[PDB]
DNA sequence: TCTGACACGTGCCTGGAGACTAGGGAGTAATCCCCTTGGCGGTTAAAACGCGGGGGACAGCGCGTACGTGCGTTTAAGCGGTGCTAGAGCTGTCTACGACCAATTGAGCGGCCTCGGCACCGGGATTCTC
DNA sequence: GAGAATCCCGGTGCCGAGGCCGCTCAATTGGTCGTAGACAGCTCTAGCACCGCTTAAACGCACGTACGCGCTGTCCCCCGCGTTTTAACCGCCAAGGGGATTACTCCCTAGTCTCCAGGCACGTGTCAGA
């Protein structure tokens, strides 16, 4: 299923964060500064965008890290490299 | 008649020289330089929407989504190295497939 | 009053994401690491439209500041600002 | 030339891959395959400067006339409209010599067309700035070829031959 | 109410070449801040590129200086060779 | 000949707080290129800003929030606790 | 006396009050900015210099060469993170061995 | 005059050149197939950058590269150096 | 007596880590450059400050990248690099 | 074969042109210097070349814990309908604040000594490999 | 079973910096005209929050199998040592490309009335999707 959800994936639009387990993220890692903090909208589709987009790379850069190690497997240690190979 | 149809520009001169004044850009914004400015902006424009319409007309659509959009400046090799740190909202992504799967 | 929420972007949504960027195969201890990969990467760009928000007499976070705080990191975002 | 006062005697054509068309020059669409040229001709007589063509022109400090081959031509840059890259003749003070060296053109230098050719005058040999390492090489087998592709891959040719 | 935008020239030009095929509203939107963004970034090249050089008056060079570095290859070549087409056609009429 | 430079106040500031150590010239100019370009990152997000709220002036909340915008981690809480206190008796005086 | 003075300050109020005015950023610009930019910077300077004179005391030197100035911006884990893509000339690279090449 | 031209000089920086650099990199050994690459990606970067610097000193009018230029060009590529602009 | 390969390039990997002076000679880049601006167009004066500054961003630029390739090389149970890690490294930032 | 959004006439008011003074700046045409290539001769820190060698890259494997596919059951979600109140964006004051006009004075970068800190020496120890 | 890659006693060159001089130039005082936003009021609006009816999907349980890291063998190839070699830099000659500042003047234009203009708040007649 997987081969097939490649491309019905790159080829498909809609976003997969949820937006209301998003919605609730960002309100709780928000009142960490302050009580009662109000955003819009639209804002958390933008913020959602944005964050499946830097996602959505960091995940091309660890597959093509991981095709350059002669595997197909990613771990944690890729991503660590993704942050310490680019910044 | 008008400035912009003086040098035939679609694109407005004297709303670009006002938003340039107003935009705390520079003191002094010179004649040609409006000008020049909408004349670039309308060939780039010009540039990205016919590379729309030709991914478009690949998909069989008469309309311009952005995913035809970021298809077009994607597959654009010197477009994408501009557009290399931007987020095309409801765009998707290039399809692309290595040689190691 | 609100916590244990950080999982709610479970371990499929993390398998679709992954799909998408090109992968067939990926192992589970990636799902935590890339949890704080979102958490930094959000407070990150968080704080930044507070920032904005605050500085703009504002309480309500619109898209224009974020927006905003997207192009100050260099990751410009397009029909929203 | 430098503004369009100096260059009011001069038109542009655009040769997409063999027309003599104007079409304004790049009007609106830009694809792959943007290998098309643009060259000018001056209304006194109607000679036109090609890309690969050979001019005579009159050194400010030097004086003596010599001859430049020109290479390639890129039009609306900073300084000048047009700005001509062009390889010198190693004059002996009638055989010319041939140098690799890239040199820029003016406008209001060109008096005349130098249509030269191996044998109104002839070639001898390619040489190099530091007067020796002649090479029998004449100019025909390579204007085509600098004519038929992009200048980059011309340069490197022109290094490879050397 | 007070929206200063380039909706309307932007689909004029689009009914220049191709008036058969339309536009969304999500695509428009998205086509106007990468619009803006740009202009935005030539403005401020252009100014940064002008306060170097103990220069006060942003004129025609310093735009088409700020439009090459900024726009890459030789399609910034092309749209150059379609500055220079506007100010021949603004001074001449 | 008006070789704009920071090399005294730099110097100055340096001996508040170390006498004994001194500073070469090298290092000065890699001291002044770094406050100009803090300064500039400084001023050019101050203005940016001030553009995004149709803000006419820059007042010293402005580079305030410039200042937390760049400068990053518990430092950046430092600075302000730096700056806000200048002021505090610098009006009162 | 000048505001440099009244401010408490070492670095100059009329100086970068002047070169933003001439920088062309802003028509107008606040009594509070150029006093709370000049804290700032103040404290920037105070806190780099302060670093290379710990990273001179640690190799037993007086003057600060970029040696120690880059190993003070390098350093600092926040600090280091303003100046993320940043080119120092003549400063070196970090002393750090990684236990995978032994 | 300009009686002077080089033929092919890529090969400037120089194989041991590439070594040591690779050294200060923290490299344990290079394999032979980096000193004919590694000196392709540094003309490109070259390319980008003397462009850009021969942009801003042409832009006013002089034929003369200062290093303030040089200093404006980097910054604007994220790759700012200090103390020489 | 000859050292075993592997001794000797630890205590040079310091020697020239530690340090900062410039190893790429400053002759043969100015050279380089001179004749790569050349493609773009003759008769220009560059002097000594460009060079210099020039040779210091790439020193920076090419130690950066270099560790980067170190990195990715040691991630995959490696020692030594590639033209793949290279490329690795350069598609990833640019 | 049925839909919810997208696009032409539609007015005026904030904005784009029309047009007459005086700030005010640049490529023309001038001084003498500000750095710099070309090369003159030697050499010494590296750059090429040959060759021996040992750590490491390449390739098959079968153990082996680890996961995608197949599969119940919740579980929080996907959308429709409101009660409602904090707040972004609307005009008006008028009083605090910017530029600039006369006018003045401390300063910080052009030059010049007067010391001031480091390299390299004769010549010991320092933790390196086997 | 023992060498160097430098440490540190200590003098001096040697380039470099800190006082010392010193003087046009911008910082400072502050009405005045312009100007811009903290209050002052309002207003409407949109998502918090709740409630409810349906509903795609996660949480593991089971299992075959693609996969991964260590084993073991094979080769391979780049680095260290020895020999050759090769041109950069020293220290200048030296005029030449090009720059430190007037200037100007005349046209580019800010301001300001001034006259006009166009496109967005709507909108019902059409058209990609299921």
């Amino acid at each position: 299923v997987a081969l097939r959800e490649i491309r019905r994936f790159q080829k498909s639009t809609e976003l997969l964060i949820r937006k209301l387990p998003f919605q609730r993220l960002v309100r709780e890692i928000a009142q960490d500064f302050k009580t009662d903090l109000r955003f819009q909208s639209s804002a958390i589709g933008a913020l959602q965008e944005s964050v499946e987009a830097y996602l959505v790379s960091l995940f091309e850069d660890t597959n093509l890290a991981a095709i350059h190690a002669k595997r197909v497997t990613i771990q944690k240690k890729d991503i660590k490299l993704a942050r310490r190979l680019r910044g | 008649q008008s400035r912009s149809a003086k040098a035939g520009l679609t694109f407005p001169v004297g709303r670009v020289h006002r938003l340039l004044r107003r935009g705390n850009y520079a003191q002094r914004i010179g004649s040609g330089a409006p000008v020049y400015l909408t004349a670039v902006l309308e060939y780039l424009a010009a540039e990205i929407l016919e590379l729309a319409g030709n991914a478009a007309r690949d998909n069989k659509k008469t309309r311009i989504i952005p995913r035809h959009l970021q298809l077009a400046i994607r597959n654009d090799d010197e477009l994408n190295k501009l557009l290399g740190n931007v987020t095309i909202a409801q765009g998707g992504v290039l399809p692309n497939i290595h040689q190691n799967l | 009053i609100l916590r244990d929420n950080i999982q709610g972007i479970t371990k499929p949504a993390i398998r679709r994401l992954a799909r998408r960027g090109g992968v067939k195969r990926i192992s589970g201890l990636i799902y935590e690491e890339v949890r704080a990969v979102l958490k930094s990467f959000l407070e990150s760009v968080i704080r930044d439209s507070v920032t904005y928000t605050e500085h703009a007499k504002r309480k309500t976070v619109t898209s224009l500041d974020v927006v905003y705080a997207l192009k100050r990191q260099g990751r410009t975002l397009y029909g929203f600002g | 030339a430098k503004t369009l006062k100096d260059l009011q005697g001069w038109e542009i054509i655009t040769t997409d891959e063999q027309g003599n068309i104007i079409d304004g020059g790049q009007k609106r669409l830009r694809r792959r395959g943007a290998k098309t040229e643009h060259y000018l001709k001056r209304s006194s007589d109607g000679i036109k400067l090609g890309r690969g063509d050979s001019v005579v022109m009159h050194n400010e400090a030097a004086g003596t006339y010599s001859v430049y081959m020109i290479q390639e031509l890129r039009l609306n840059t900073l300084n000048n409209v047009v700005e001509l890259w062009a390889l010198t003749y190693l004059r002996w003070f009638n055989e010319l010599y041939l140098t690799a060296e890239l040199a820029e053109l003016q406008l209001f230098n060109f008096i005349r067309v130098a249509n030269v050719m191996d044998g109104d005058f002839t070639v001898r040999y390619i040489c190099e700035p530091t007067g020796e390492k002649f090479v029998d090489i004449n100019i025909e087998d390579v204007k085509a070829y600098i004519k038929k592709v992009e200048p980059r891959e011309a340069q490197e040719y022109l290094k490879d031959l050397t | 109410v007070r929206k200063e935008t380039y909706s309307s020239y932007i689909y004029k030009v689009l009914k220049q070449t191709h008036p058969d095929t339309g536009i969304s509203q999500k695509s428009m939107s998205i086509l106007n801040s990468f619009v803006n963004d740009i202009f935005e970034r030539i403005a401020t090249e252009a100014s940064k590129l002008a306060a170097y050089n103990k220069k006060s008056t942003i004129s025609a060079r310093e735009i088409q200086t700020a439009v090459r570095l900024i726009l890459p290859g030789e399609l910034a070549k092309h749209a150059v060779s379609e500055g220079t087409r506007a100010v021949t056609k603004y001074s001449s009429s």
